[PDB]
Formats: structure tokens, C-alpha cells, sequence
């Protein structure tokens, strides 16, 4: 995040500074360029900023709906477009800094062959000047430049976008240097130059003011060999048309190219395509694709909210593309194709046969109390159950003698009076496990530890006495 | 096995080969970027590394731990190549990765997650001083002469070393200060964040260790996110931390939101949701007008550069014996987001007063906030500062200054950020009026302190009959139990508004208040002392901007002013003394 | 063959869990079961497994049973084996843990034995100084860099070392070490030293108590100074050995179906149904409470209700407590409290705390305080002694009972519901006379605030009175003939104690209205003109609810009359003027 100063009057000679230039546009691409010959004049410029009483033409603010608007000025010269208000001082700095562009291409197009095909990009100088507002910041949409070459004074207004470009670490970046006017790179210039460039946004700031100049190569010029095909006037009025921008701009109102609810859509399947393959195939083995789960994971990547009519519209989109199981919880798994191991070439192909059907759909628009008893009687059943807890009382304390004392009071402890009661009970009907032996001490328990409690559970079973007493 | 021999040079490639967004090798940049800030420590999106390779980033999630030694390696020699001296210098660079979402949360963790990489945040607790990694242990004995040899235990066991050197008996062994290697790293104890914990479930602290860049980089009081890899370790569960990331159930939702807007249009919603503010005391208007207010929140707001002034109500309940005063705040500890109750002193944790200490017995020694920088932007409630210690009170008084709270000791040497509203119940000196005599003199702590707080609530009254019927009813019912906003939609509401709306005034109109601060001012020095100040003037300004959030408004109006105006001219009525009827007669303009 | 024999076992086994485990037909709870249980675990995939030993002794003649109990030891491999089978079997990183219930009996700690080692065992006891939950081997990977490490298992014993055999290689050893933090199975333990419980203690033989580590999901499950029980899985550590036994299923048992409770009852719910039938006896009951005292009713009332309830539960907010604490103020002993709370010795979960020099001791880290008096009155004396510290402890206390404990070894709030009864000595003796009870009393700060009710005793001679009591106490200390008797059995009284718990009072209306009046009246009446003591709060009123609780309590209806409100309004406008001095 290096930001290089010189003067520009050492960048004069051209014959010094000339290949730095060059060295910084390839690493920070837009640059601060300080103190040319408009000074005091540039403050006094902004008494024409308040006249934004013009409509579009390429011309006037441009109202967009909220706040923001753009004062675009389309050059004087071209034939039968032209709304003119008052911004002379506009007109002054548009030939003022006609020559700072000229000799910005002799300090940067001209480091690399000859600056003799440069004047043939600024010699028609059809370029508009824009003056820019804010009405009284998120109003700004990160953006790129409209023109190859974009100079422009500033106070902050610019950040950093993530990306991997210059900072790589792309945290927003916003530097503030008075005395200095920042310049920004192009986007088709990037072309021109196959690759050494780079762009950059704005962000939320307290001074709206702002202003900017991007100055254009001529509608007439080719853009090396890719672009024999694609002039810098088509591709770059492309950018520049949409934008809204906004009611009175839908002229046109088709490209192979999203309408851009496909593109997006397309990024989704992008970052679905990972992630299920994340947690489908990797997060567990066997960590099942819940739709929950499934929301975080995108709604984080894309950092955008993910619903699940958003899948909808996915399968609407592939449905070949995944299986999806509502459960009960009415929660929906979603499976992958049927073949385990999807590989990143899996997906890559999806993501491609996805592509294709979109295409495909673009082509188609182009086409187209008594309690007490009731706990008496129970008890007097409780006998049996006493019976049961009691054998296998012994049974499950894998013991079958022991100290009656104590089962006596673990069963108690389920449910003493009751509990001696059958213990007497019990031994009536078993006076064969059990013995109880009166000794000069007390009387002692016998138990057989032996006895067959199924026998003996029948038996308690049978004998209640029959129940009969 | 080896098998990983063939990785490591693809990763190194996908490193060099990278980059994205008009080029510009992210991996490139960052290299040379430290690089002479010679920062060892590299990191990664694993949106670009899933993106390039997705089995790289599997290999993370499953067995990232020897996946990074592989990584680090390749990568080092990757830097030597940019920066052949670097070898020199620290020899080796850790990559912290990015992005890992899971953010498997706190609570929800299994063994099932244990060992693999898992992304999670929180709020730092204690956390630990630095001493330096190198861990061996080892034995002297005693019979058997020695050295017995170094070991490597054990996190935590240190057991048991059985049987060594002859004998292993029982001339038995004993740790001696030479020779044994230890650690500090990062030991930070988090806990589950606060605003997020789900009813009656309490937030579990889990055990987080740092070490190297990462070490002491965090300051407690602060919800940070971390990518950790989830170890059993050793000898309990240690996250073992990657990452960390400074910040940065209910949640808004856009049919429930578009749906919400809807209702903010009314005007009433206001005395509504007052209403719906404390259901069960019965209250008063007041009281809970107050409470509402400081919950709804205001603006921070910074004038550039310089300061802040402050976005915050600091709310002083003057209650009175038996009167809920008790009670009401712990109904907004249930609703806040991030609520901190301290009670008074002695003590309901947290202790108020960070303080950084050795753990219990034997861990490496954390580094904890008092409530308020745990309240840091949520709200820190308490009560019974006259029970609150003098140790407590500079705190106290130092934050509601700075807003900030500076920590020199022991070696550590910072200031935590608390941004908690302050809400207090007190207790009038004594009897529930101490005196006609103003309420500074009816009650204990300092005015110093005092001036800090904006919202006065007093507490009253002498037994009234109705007062006592309608009560008394109110209770009688509750106890046979045996038009507000649903609850739970205030309880997103404040959450959301908060979140989403900042009001702002229009100075065209607003130079009344100046006229008003005025006709305050002069008719106020007549009688009574002091209380006015400008302060005062500007909390009114803070108070209509909540009503205005309240209002979702987004700008000022006459309206929230009427309110706020009501509000602080009120609370200084009632701070007087008795003096305060003849006050009352000049209040009519202001009514 | 013993190979053979148990793996016979263990097929048996799966063969059992595999077969049906629930005959329950129709409306069920049809099948399995078992596999059920299989299922709901993967819909958590927790990993650990319960099981009731009932079904199963049950199903095989619980010959398997035996085997089991018996060789448990022995057999847990061949049964966490054939889990692993089937689990395979039907299901989808592999940790089992198999926990039986519904095991017929429970075990003393003393009747512990050597014959019982290594059988699952039964014991249920009083919890004791709870430890730290640690990670554990269970299977270890540790070996040498020759030739080849971290082979995997045991240290299985407290050792902890080490690799057994067949080091290194090939440098085969011998040796030592070398252990993989990477690769190891960690559980657990807390351990805990428990007690065996109070009730039982043979007189004179005192406590013993024995640890017990927690290992798996059962850890954690323990509460300190509670009843639990646990299954033995018993065993034993050296030492030369010392047995301790170990825990699978941790039980905290230890209200109501009232009948279960009668059911449960059922021998006397014959007899005392009667009581039910019977009336009066409030006066009985109050005829029953301290026969110790002459007079002294109003408090023997006052512990009586003390007992009662008036239920927990707000969902809004607070639960609605429904406990009462209970103050009383005297001129000192002689009977103090030296006669009350002593006598109040006799009750459940009863917790006498003389002197407040403990210091806190109590909720130490059992709420020596409270936790053991849950639902129930520490009974704690003198909290004059409790000088300047226990203050902070009536704040939890009167607050959730929470026990926010942390040592940093953890931050832990326990919880906990524990009558107060509470006691202090005024500040020069019997100054109430004269001197406001507030301030008279002093100390407790705000904590007296948290105060429902309080009888203050002074004592003036009726030579009367002064020679009833007289005589009252001579018979008393004549060792016989004392006919002292409660009009009610008291052991009857302690049964009927468990009734009155099982109702749940309602009512409304009646008295709300009857009540509202009530208060309005207490209230006003109380604070005009002049005043005994403050205030009177609400808080008052709070008390009112509660004590109308004790009342229906009283009247177990379950449900509120203008009567009882009335009956509470009383007692209470009693301790009010009371503080008239």
C-alpha cells in the first residue's frame, strides 16, 4: 500500500521519471499526482457546481434513483449533442487539463513503445468532463471507470475493495492527501496494456463534493488486435449505459451476458457447488446436507442472504443438479448427484451445463375421602407386586441370602408397616427358601439362596393364598 | 505418507500462480509485502484455496493439523525464493488461513469436532500471560541419581512417569527448576457471547490457547472470532486457536422486518411499548420511561475527530426499600442483548474491576474484564453502589470518563473499550426520602459521580389509599396467578432499530432548545444548586434521538423533543428540594 | 473355549437386545425396543447407550442375568463388541458407552464386600467433594521412534505408563515411551469421593465414605451434597489394592402422585385417612409442634407452617417462591432458640447451623449452608456470629439460592431451595422493649428486608405464668412421669407432613377480593397513624400469599379460603404490633 509523491514538474523532462511512473502504475495503477498549474483556480471552479438544472443527453446531472447524481458534461465539438448551463470555469479546466492528459499518456503510454500512438487517443478529445454530486455515504455502489483514463481531484472518497491487486490484503484502503490529485487507471486500458492495471472504489465519507474527469479515447479506435473486433467506444458506452441510468436512460431498454439476475444466479451455483461439495464430502463423510446448515454457509460466502426460493429457482435452474428431501421437521437435505466423489472437475462441468441452460433461456427471451379405599383395595393388590420386587429383589442384587433388614428397606425405599407385612406374607407362602430362626441375640433370617425364583414366582402367583384371604 | 510429497508443490503453485480481481498475485503481494515487515505469518481466504483446489481445503477440514506443516514448509521455501535472506530471519511463517464457516458456535461442539479445524467467536475472558513454548518434563529422582531424562507432558496431565533409572523406587522422582521446558503461548479463557445465549441456557466458557504473533494481540471484553482446531487435548478439551478475528437465535427477518416497519408507523407504539416495557410491577410510567429510553439506545456520535461525545444513558434508579427497585432491572436483563448484571459488590460476578490474576491453582494466567468491558456496547447493570467498594468506584468513575478502561498491570499494559450504558438502583440513605433536602444530600454517593449519571429516577411515596388499592390488587392478582408489543417482538425490535437506524437532527429548526436551554438556565440559578449544566443540555439532545430510534425516525422532531424535554426537565424537578414547588410553576411552559 | 464360552455370552447377548425387547402390545410402546433407543441416539449420535437391567434379567430367566452380575468384569468386552456388531449392523470416530438401569436392589456402602468386586453393583449415597472433570487414555498411543510408535491401549491401570511389550522394534526393548497426544482416547474423569448416607449411620460406627471416578456422560451428572444412586461396576485400585468402586449410571435420586405417595404409603393410608376426616387438629397439629414449651404457640404454629409449602412458580419471571423464612427475636437463651431450633432438629433435610462461626464453610466447595437443607430450614444458629461475612452469603441465599462458585477451578452457580430458620440475639440483651426492633435487631442489612415473619420473645413473670413454666419444666426434668404427649403422634405427625406436601391449594375469589380488602385494611390500618415497626411493604402482602399457603396447606383442600387469608392476616398484624415495642 505504498503511495509514491513527485512532482510532476521533474516529470517534465520526461526523460527521469518516465519508466517510475510506469513501475507504480504496474503495482498501486492509480496514482497521486500533486501541484499542476490549475491551483487557486480549481477552489474557485466549484461556483459552478450548484447549477444542476439539466437533463441526460450524456449531459447535466444525472438524477438516479436517490441522492447521487453525476454532472456529466459531453464535450462541446460533437455535432447535435450538447446542453449547455454556465460551468465556464468547467470549459477552462477541461482544456487545462486536456493538457495534463496528453502528457499523462507521455508519462505512461509512452514508457512502453511510442508515444506516437497516444495523440491519436486524445486528438479528438471527444471525451466528457463530469463534475459530481451527492444530494445532502453508501450512496456509492463500488464502480469502475468509464474512460481509459480517468484524473480527477479529491479529498478522500476512495477505498479498497477486496481483491487481489495491489494490498493484497483488501481491507478498504482510504487516503486523504491535500496538495494532490489522485488519477485512476481505466478499465479497458487494462486491455490495453493486457493486464498491468488495476481498479478501485469508493466508499462512506463525509464530503459529497467530489469531481472527476475521464478522458476517452475517440470513438473511431480500435483497441489492439482483441479489439479489432470491440472498439473502446462499444464496449466502453456499454458500461456507461447500465447504470440505470435511470428513466430517461433505458435507450436502449440483450447481451449473452445476464440480465444480470442470471449472473448473479450463476456466482450462487458457484458458491453452492462448494459448499455442499464442502460439508457433503468433506465436513463429515456423512454430514448430511440440511438446508440450515446449507443457509450459513453461502449466505456467508456470498455474504448475501440465501433463501431457499433462491434453490428454487436453482433446480428451477439445474434440475438435474442436486436432490433435495424435505424431512420431517419439514427441513430439506439436499443430495448431490448420485455419484459420490464429485471432483472439482465435477462441478466445474456442472457449473458449465448450468451456464448452457441459462444461455439457453437468454436465447428464448431474445426469441420470445374414599381415596383411602381406593389406596386400601390397591395395596391389597401391591401384595403381588410386592411379591415381584421381592423375588428378583434377591435376584437382581445377585446375592439370594442377605440381611432382610436390608432389601427389606431398598424395596421399601420403591414404593414399614406394609413392608414387614410382607415379608410375613412371603414366608407363609415359601417356608422353604426362607426360615426365620429366633436366637439368644434375636431372630435371624434363613434364606435360600438357591430357590428357584420362576417356581417360586408361579407359585407366589398361585398362592395369595389364592388370593382368597 | 509421502504420498504428500506431489501436495505441496501444487499449493506452491496455486500460492505463486494466484491471484484474481484484475490480477495483481494477491499470494505474490502478500509474499513480498512481508516480506521486510518480515510479519512470519500468512493467510489465506479459503474461499481462493477451496476455490482453486478443493481437496486442499478437505485436507484442512478433516487432518488440518499436519496439513499446515506441509503448508508451512512449501511456503517458507516459497519466501526464500522471494526473499533469499529470509531464511535468515525467524525462519518460518504460520498461515492463519481465512474462512471457515461452520462458526460451529460455542455450546454446539462434539467430540465429533474434536481434532479437525473448526471457526468459532466469542468473548474473551481471562486470558493468559506469555511465557514461552518449549514444553519438557523431567526427573531428578532421589535414590536413582538422575537425570531420569526429559519428557514431553502433557496438556494437561503431567502424569504419570511410572518407573526409571534403577530402582524407579523409592528413591521416586522430583521436578527440578533446571532443565525443564515450559510454555505461556496464548491461554485465554472464552466464553460464550452474551447477547446471543439462549434462555435459561448458560454461555459455557471453553478453553482457548495462543501462542506465537498471536499471543497478547487481544484485549478480554472483546468478542473475537478464532479458526481453531478442536483438541481433546490432553492429559478436556483445548480449542487450539489458528485465528482470530477482532469483532466484527433471534435475528430480524425481511417478512418479519417488512412486517415490523409496518407497525413503527404508528405514534402510540411508543406509550404502547412503554406499557409493554416491565408488565409485572405494575411500575410507573416514569420509571419505565426511563428504562425504555436508555434500552432503545441513542447516537455515539463522533464529531470529527475529536470527540465522541457520548450515545449512551447512564440511568440512575433511585429506588427505595421494597420497592421493586430490586426486581425491574432483572427484567431487562431477561430483554437486553448483551446484558451484564453486577449487583453491588461482594460479589454477583463479574467483579466490575478487571484484573488480570493467576487461575485457579495451575494455568497460565488470564487476563478478565469487569462487567463493563464484558457490556462493552451492551449494558452493564447494577445495584447497591453504596455496597460497592471505593476500589470499584474509581473504576466506575474512570470509565464513565474515558469510556475506556486502561490496564498497566501486571506486565500487560492496555485499555479496554467498554461502550456499556449504565443503569443503577440505589438506596436512598436510610429512609426511602432521606430528606426534603435535595437528593444529593437524601442520598450517599458522590455528586461527581452523580453528574455522570443523566437519568435520575426517585422512587416515592407516603402510603396513598388507591395507590394501596390499586397495587395491592395488581399484586393480589399476580400472586393468584398459580396493548403491549409482544415481548419477543420488542425483544427483536430494539435489537433491529438498533442496528438499522440513525437518527438525525436538522439544525434549522432545532436552535429552540438553545432558547430553551436558556430559559432553563436563568429562572433555574434562582433556586436550587446547581444542578443545570450543559451536559445536562446535551444529554436532552442524546434522550429525544433515542424516542427518535424509537420513532425509527432517522431524523429529529418535535415530537421526541417534546418528549425528551418533558423527560430531563421532569428529573431535575424532582431532584430538588422541597424548594422545588415554587420550581413546579415555571415547569408549565415546559409541560 | 472361555473364549468360546463368552463369546457364546456375548451372541446371546445381541441375540437379547436384538430380540424383542417390549412385548407392550396395542396402544404402546409396541416392539422393540431397544432398537428404538439405537435410533434416537443417531437422530443425536451421542455416542453412549442406556439400558434397563429389568427387561433383561427378566427375558433370559436372567441366567444371563446372572452371568452378567457375576462376570460383568470379564464380559463388558464381548458386549461392547457385539454393540459395535450390530451397530455396524444397522448403522453407520467409533465410542460406546452401554449403561443398564432398573437394577432390583441397592447396596449399603458397608455392605460392601470382596465377593462383589468386579459385578455390577447398586449403591445410592450422599455426595462429597466433587473433582475437575480430566481426559483420560482409555486405549493410548505411545511407542518409540524404533521402529514404530504410538502403538494404541491401555495404561489402563493408574500408572500411567507404559508400552507393554514388543518394543521397540527392532530395537526391541524395553525402551520407553513414545506417547501420541495425536492419537488416544481421552475421557472424563471427574472422580468424586462420596459419602454413605446420614439416615442409615449405625450408631456409633460414623461415616465412611469412598470415591468413585466418573467416567463417560455420567460425568458431571453428580451434584455434591446430594443423594444419588449409582450402578457399581465396582472394582478396585492398588494401593497392595484398595477397592473403589466406579459409576455407569449416575442417579440423583434421593412431587408427588399423591397417591403413589398413598400407594407408597399404603400400610397406615388406612389409618390416618382418618386424620384427613378428622378436624380440628390444626389445633392438634399446633397442639403438637415443641411440646418442650409452654405457650411459645405461636411460634410452635410458626415452625409448623414453616414446614409447609406455598409453592414454587412465576413463568414471567421469578418462579414464585414458595418458601418462608422465619425470624424470631428474643431476649436471649434459657430457650433462646437454645429450646426451638434444637427441637427443630427432628425434621427432613434438616440443617442445624449453631453459631454463624462456620464461616461459610457451609456452601463450600455441599452447601454445608444450603444445598443440604434444600427444601428444608438450616436451621442456623446464632447469625450474629456471622460478623461481616455471611452478609454477602444471604444474597444468593436470599436470592436463587444460587451457588455461584468459582475457585476458577470452575465458575459454577448452584442453585438451591432451603427454609430459613434463622436466629440472632438483640443488641444489649432484651433491648426490643422500648427500642425499635429495627436497629434493635441491626445487623442483617438488606438481608433483613428479605425477612416474612418474626416473633420477638421477651419474657416477664407471671409468677402465674413464671410458676407454670415452672412446673412444666420441673416435671420435665422429674425423668418421669413426663405425659408430655403431642396431641398428635408425632411420627404421624412427620407422615401427615409427607400428605400435606402432596396438595397443591388453590383457590380463588375467594379470597382475592376477601384478601385484597384484607391488606388495604393491613396496610392502611397498619400505617396510620402511629407505626410498630415498618412499613409496611408489599413485600408484606408477598408474605400474605405465602403465609395464606401454609393455611389451605393446613387445610390441604388444596384451595384458599377467606378464612385461612383472614387466619394469616392475624398472625401476621400479631408480629406487626409486635414491633410496636
Amino acid at each position: 500500500l505504498r503511495v509514491p509523491v513527485i512532482d510532476l514538474n521533474r516529470v517534465s523532462d520526461e526523460e527521469q521519471l518516465l519508466p517510475v511512473v510506469r513501475a507504480i502504475l504496474l503495482q498501486h495503477d492509480t496514482f497521486l499526482l500533486k501541484n499542476y498549474a490549475n491551483k487557486a483556480v480549481l477552489d474557485a471552479l466549484l461556483a459552478g457546481l450548484t447549477t444542476k438544472d439539466l437533463p441526460d443527453t450524456s449531459q447535466g446531472f444525472d438524477a438516479n434513483f436517490v441522492w447521487l447524481e453525476q454532472y456529466i458534461f459531453d464535450t462541446d465539438p460533437q455535432l447535435r449533442f450538447d446542453r449547455k448551463c454556465r460551468n465556464e470555469s468547467l470549459c477552462s479546466i477541461y482544456s487545462r487539463l486536456f493538457k495534463l492528459g496528453l502528457f499523462f499518456a507521455q508519462l505512461c503510454v509512452k514508457s512502453v513503445v511510442s508515444s506516437a500512438e497516444l495523440q491519436d487517443c486524445i486528438s479528438t478529445s471527444h471525451y466528457a468532463t463530469k463534475l459530481t454530486r451527492y444530494f445532502n455515504e453508501r450512496d456509492y455502489v463500488t464502480f469502475l471507470p468509464t474512460g481509459v483514463l480517468t484524473i480527477f481531484p479529491c479529498a478522500k472518497a476512495i477505498r479498497y475493495k477486496p481483491s487481489t491487486m495491489a494490498t493484497t490484503d483488501n481491507s478498504w484502503v482510504s487516503i486523504d492527501e491535500p496538495d494532490c490529485l489522485l488519477f485512476h487507471t481505466g478499465t479497458l486500458l487494462a486491455r490495453w496494456s493486457q493486464g498491468m492495471h488495476t481498479t478501485s472504489p469508493l466508499q462512506i465519507d463525509p464530503r459529497a463534493n467530489i469531481v472527476s474527469l475521464t478522458i476517452w479515447p475517440p470513438l473511431t479506435t480500435p483497441i489492439s488486435s482483441k479489439g479489432e473486433g470491440t472498439i473502446a467506444n462499444h464496449l466502453l458506452e456499454q458500461q456507461i449505459k447500465a447504470f440505470p441510468k435511470v428513466a430517461q436512460q433505458y435507450y436502449p431498454r440483450s447481451i449473452l451476458r445476464l440480465q444480470d439476475a442470471m449472473k448473479f444466479v450463476k456466482e450462487l451455483f458457484t458458491v453452492c457447488e462448494t459448499v455442499l461439495s464442502l460439508n457433503a464430502l468433506s465436513r463429515s463423510t456423512g454430514v448430511p446436507p440440511e438446508l440450515h446448515v446449507l443457509l450459513p454457509q453461502i449466505s456467508s460466502m456470498m455474504k448475501r442472504k440465501i433463501v431457499q426460493d433462491d434453490i428454487l429457482k436453482l433446480l428451477t435452474i439445474w434440475s438435474d443438479a442436486y436432490v433435495v428431501e424435505l424431512n420431517s421437521r419439514g427441513e430439506l437435505t439436499m443430495n448431490l448427484p448420485k455419484r459420490d466423489n464429485l471432483t472439482t472437475l465435477t462441478n466445474k462441468s456442472r457449473t458449465l451445463a448450468f451456464v448452457e441452460r441459462a444461455e439457453s433461456w437468454y436465447q428464448q427471451v431474445i426469441a420470445s375421602s374414599q381415596r383411602q379405599k381406593r389406596y386400601q383395595q390397591f395395596l391389597a393388590m401391591k401384595m403381588t407386586q410386592v411379591f415381584d420386587i421381592l423375588f428378583s429383589l434377591t435376584r437382581g442384587q445377585p446375592y439370594t441370602e442377605t440381611y432382610l433388614s436390608s432389601l427389606i428397606v431398598d424395596s421399601l425405599q420403591d414404593s414399614t408397616k406394609e413392608a414387614s407385612e410382607i415379608l410375613a406374607g412371603l414366608q407363609g407362602i415359601l417356608p422353604m427358601d426362607i426360615s426365620v430362626h429366633q436366637v439368644d441375640g434375636g431372630l435371624k433370617v434363613y434364606r435360600w439362596n438357591s430357590l428357584d425364583k420362576n417356581r417360586f414366582s408361579k407359585l407366589l402367583q398361585i398362592h395369595k393364598s389364592k388370593q382368597q384371604d | 505418507p509421502n504420498v504428500s510429497r506431489t501436495i505441496a508443490r501444487e499449493l506452491k503453485s496455486f500460492l505463486l500462480e494466484y491471484t484474481d480481481e484484475t490480477g495483481r498475485s494477491v499470494y505474490g503481494a502478500r509474499i513480498r509485502t512481508l516480506g521486510e515487515m518480515n510479519s512470519e505469518s500468512l493467510e489465506v481466504n479459503y474461499r481462493h484455496l477451496a476455490e482453486s483446489k478443493a481437496i486442499l481445503a478437505l485436507f484442512l477440514a478433516k487432518c488440518p493439523e499436519e496439513m499446515l506443516k506441509i503448508f508451512d514448509l512449501v511456503a517458507m521455501e516459497a519466501t526464500e525464493l522471494h526473499y533469499p535472506d529470509y531464511a535468515r530471519i525467524h525462519s518460518e511463517i504460520h498461515v492463519r488461513i481465512s474462512d471457515f464457516p461452520t462458526i460451529y458456535s460455542l455450546r454446539e461442539l462434539r467430540e465429533s469436532n474434536l481434532s479437525s479445524l473448526v471457526r468459532v467467536t466469542g468473548v474473551v475472558t481471562r486470558r493468559t500471560g506469555v511465557f514461552p513454548q518449549l514444553k519438557y518434563v523431567k526427573f531428578n529422582c532421589l535414590k536413582c541419581g538422575s537425570i531420569l531424562g526429559p519428557f514431553f507432558q502433557d496438556s494437561n496431565e503431567e502424569i504419570r512417569i511410572s518407573f526409571c533409572t534403577n530402582c524407579k523406587s523409592k528413591g521416586p522422582f522430583r521436578v527440578n527448576g533446571e532443565k525443564t521446558v515450559y510454555r505461556n503461548y496464548q491461554r485465554v479463557t472464552l466464553q460464550e457471547a452474551p447477547g446471543t445465549v439462549p434462555p435459561g441456557r448458560l454461555p459455557r466458557h471453553r478453553e482457548v490457547i495462543l501462542l506465537a504473533d498471536l499471543v497478547d494481540v487481544s484485549k478480554p471484553g472483546e468478542e473475537v472470532e478464532v479458526t481453531g482446531i478442536y483438541k481433546n487435548n490432553y492429559d478436556a478439551t483445548i480449542i487450539e486457536a489458528n485465528s482470530i478475528k477482532r469483532r466484527e437465535v433471534f435475528s430480524w427477518t425481511e417478512e418479519e422486518e417488512r412486517e415490523f416497519r409496518k407497525i413503527s408507523r404508528d405514534r402510540g407504539i411508543i406509550d404502547k411499548i412503554i406499557s409493554s416495557m416491565a408488565p409485572s410491577i405494575y411500575g410507573h410510567r416514569d420509571i419505565k420511561t426511563a428504562v425504555a429510553c436508555s434500552l432503545f439506545g441513542g447516537v455515539p456520535k463522533n464529531v470529527n475527530g475529536k470527540h465522541s461525545i457520548r450515545g449512551d444513558i447512564n440511568v440512575l434508579l433511585l429506588g427505595d426499600p421494597g420497592t421493586a427497585k430490586s426486581q425491574i432491572l432483572k427484567y431487562v436483563e431477561k430483554t437486553a442483548h448483551r446484558a451484564v448484571f453486577a449487583t453491588g459488590q461482594g460479589a454477583s460476578a463479574v467483579g466490575l474491576t478487571a484484573s488480570v490474576r493467576k487461575d485457579p491453582i495451575t494455568k497460565e494466567w488470564t487476563l478478565e474484564g469487569g462487567a463493563l468491558v464484558l457490556a462493552d456496547k451492551g449494558v452493564c447493570l447494577i445495584d447497591e453502589f453504596d455496597k460497592m467498594n471505593d476500589q470499584d468506584r474509581t473504576s466506575i468513575h474512570e470509565a464513565m470518563e474515558q469510556q475506556s478502561i486502561s490496564i498497566s498491570k501486571a506486565g500487560i499494559v492496555t485499555t479496554l473499550q467498554a461502550r456499556c450504558s449504565i443503569i443503577a438502583a440505589a438506596n436512598p440513605n436510610g429512609g426511602r426520602y432521606n430528606s426534603t433536602l435535595p437528593l444529593a444530600q437524601n442520598v450517599s454517593l458522590t455528586e461527581p459521580i452523580l453528574s455522570r449519571f443523566d437519568i435520575l429516577c426517585v422512587v416515592r411515596d407516603l402510603v396513598d389509599e388507591e395507590a394501596d388499592e390499586r397495587l395491592a390488587t395488581f399484586v393480589v392478582d399476580s400472586h393468584v396467578r398459580s396493548s403491549p408489543i409482544p415481548q419477543e417482538l420488542l425483544m427483536k425490535y430494539i435489537h433491529y432499530a438498533r442496528t438499522k437506524i440513525y437518527p438525525k437532527l436538522h439544525q434549522m429548526d432545532m436552535d429552540k432548545v438553545s432558547r430553551v436551554y436558556a430559559d432553563l438556565r436563568r429562572e433555574s440559578i434562582s433556586t436550587g444548586s446547581f444542578p443545570i449544566t450543559v451536559r445536562h443540555l446535551e444529554s436532552i439532545l442524546r434522550i429525544a434521538e433515542s424516542f427518535a430510534k424509537m420513532r425509527l425516525s432517522e431524523f429529529v422532531s418535535s415530537y421526541d423533543l417534546d418528549r425528551a424535554i418533558k423527560v430531563v426537565v421532569d428529573s431535575f424537578v424532582d431532584a430538588q428540594k422541597v424548594s422545588v414547588r415554587r420550581q413546579l410553576r415555571r415547569s408549565f411552559a415546559i409541560y | 473355549v472361555d473364549d468360546v464360552t463368552g463369546e457364546k455370552v456375548r451372541e446371546a447377548f445381541e441375540q437379547f437386545l436384538e430380540d424383542f425387547s417390549v412385548q407392550s402390545t396395542d396402544t404402546g410402546e409396541v416392539e422393540k425396543v431397544y432398537r428404538a433407543q439405537i435410533e434416537f441416539m443417531k437422530i443425536y449420535d451421542l455416542n453412549t447407550i442406556y439400558i434397563d437391567y429389568q427387561h433383561l434379567s427378566m427375558r433370559e430367566n436372567g441366567a444371563l442375568a446372572m452371568a452378567i452380575s457375576e462376570q460383568y468384569y470379564r464380559f463388558l468386552p464381548f458386549l461392547q463388541k457385539g454393540l459395535r456388531r450390530v451397530v455396524r449392523k444397522y448403522a453407520p470416530e467409533r465410542v460406546f458407552q452401554i449403561s443398564f438401569f432398573n437394577l432390583p436392589t441397592v447396596h449399603r456402602i458397608r455392605d460392601i464386600r470382596s465377593e462383589k468386586i468386579g459385578s455390577l453393583l447398586s449403591i445410592s449415597g450422599t455426595v462429597t467433594r466433587t473433582s475437575e472433570v480430566r481426559p483420560e487414555l482409555y486405549k493410548a498411543s505411545f511407542t518409540c521412534d524404533m521402529c514404530r510408535a504410538i502403538v494404541d491401549n491401555v495404561e489402563q491401570s493408574f500408572k500411567y505408563t507404559e508400552p507393554t511389550f514388543c518394543p521397540n522394534p527392532s530395537c526391541e526393548n524395553r525402551a520407553f515411551w513414545t506417547l501420541n497426544v495425536t492419537r488416544s482416547r481421552f475421557l472424563d474423569w471427574q472422580k468424586v469421593r462420596i459419602q454413605e448416607n446420614a439416615n442409615e449411620i449405625p450408631t456409633g460406627s460414623m461415616p465412611r465414605t469412598l470415591d468413585v471416578i466418573l467416567r463417560g456422560d455420567s460425568v458431571e451428572r453428580a451434584k455434591p451434597g446430594d443423594r444419588c444412586k449409582f450402578t457399581g461396576v465396582e472394582i478396585v485400585v492398588p494401593d497392595t489394592y484398595k477397592i473403589s468402586f466406579l459409576a455407569c449410571h449416575v442417579i440423583s435420586i434421593g412431587r408427588d402422585q399423591e397417591v403413589f405417595l398413598n400407594s407408597l404409603s399404603s400400610d397406615e393410608i388406612n389409618e390416618l385417612k382418618e386424620m384427613v376426616k378428622d378436624e380440628h387438629i390444626y389445633d392438634k397439629l399446633v397442639r403438637s409442634i415443641a411440646p418442650a414449651v409452654f405457650g411459645h404457640e405461636a411460634v410452635k404454629k410458626g415452625i409448623l407452617l414453616q414446614m409447609l409449602g406455598g409453592v414454587h412458580k412465576t413463568v414471567e419471571g421469578i418462579k414464585l417462591r414458595g418458601d418462608i423464612n422465619i425470624c424470631v427475636v428474643g431476649d436471649p437463651s434459657t430457650s433462646k432458640s437454645q429450646f426451638l431450633k434444637y427441637v427443630v432438629g427432628f425434621a427432613p433435610r434438616s440443617v442445624y447451623t449453631s453459631g454463624k462461626a462456620s464461616s461459610a464453610a457451609g456452601l463450600t466447595a455441599e452447601a454445608g449452608a444450603l444445598m443440604l437443607a434444600d427444601n428444608g430450614i438450616c436451621c442456623i444458629d446464632e447469625f450474629d456470629k456471622m460478623d461481616i461475612s455471611d452478609q454477602v452469603a444471604i444474597h444468593e441465599a436470599m436470592e436463587q439460592q444460587t451457588i455461584s462458585i468459582a475457585k476458577a477451578g470452575i465458575h459454577a452457580t448452584l442453585n438451591a431451595r432451603t427454609s430459613i430458620l434463622a436466629a440472632a440475639n438483640p443488641v444489649g440483651g432484651r433491648y426490643n422493649r422500648k427500642l425499635s426492633l429495627r436497629g434493635n435487631l441491626n445487623m442483617t442489612a438488606p438481608i433483613m428486608s428479605r425477612f416474612d415473619l418474626f416473633f420477638v420473645i421477651l419474657d416477664d413473670c407471671n409468677e402465674k405464668i413464671d410458676t407454670e413454666l415452672a412446673s412444666h419444666i420441673v416435671d420435665l426434668h422429674m425423668k418421669r412421669d413426663e405425659a408430655i404427649e403431642p396431641p398428635f403422634s408425632a411420627e404421624q405427625l412427620r407422615r401427615y407432613i409427607k400428605y400435606a406436601r402432596t396438595f397443591k391449594p388453590i383457590l380463588t375469589k375467594e379470597a382475592r377480593s376477601y384478601l385484597v380488602e384484607k391488606y388495604k385494611e393491613l396496610r392502611k390500618d397498619d400505617a396510620q397513624g402511629s407505626r410498630s415497626s415498618y412499613r409496611i411493604t408489599v413485600r408484606q402482602l408477598e408474605s400474605m400469599i405465602r403465609l395464606s399457603e401454609a393455611i389451605a396447606r393446613a387445610n390441604c383442600v388444596d384451595e384458599i379460603t377467606p378464612s385461612f387469608i383472614a387466619e394469616a392476616y392475624d398472625l401476621l398484624r400479631q408480629s406487626i404490633i409486635r414491633v410496636d415495642v
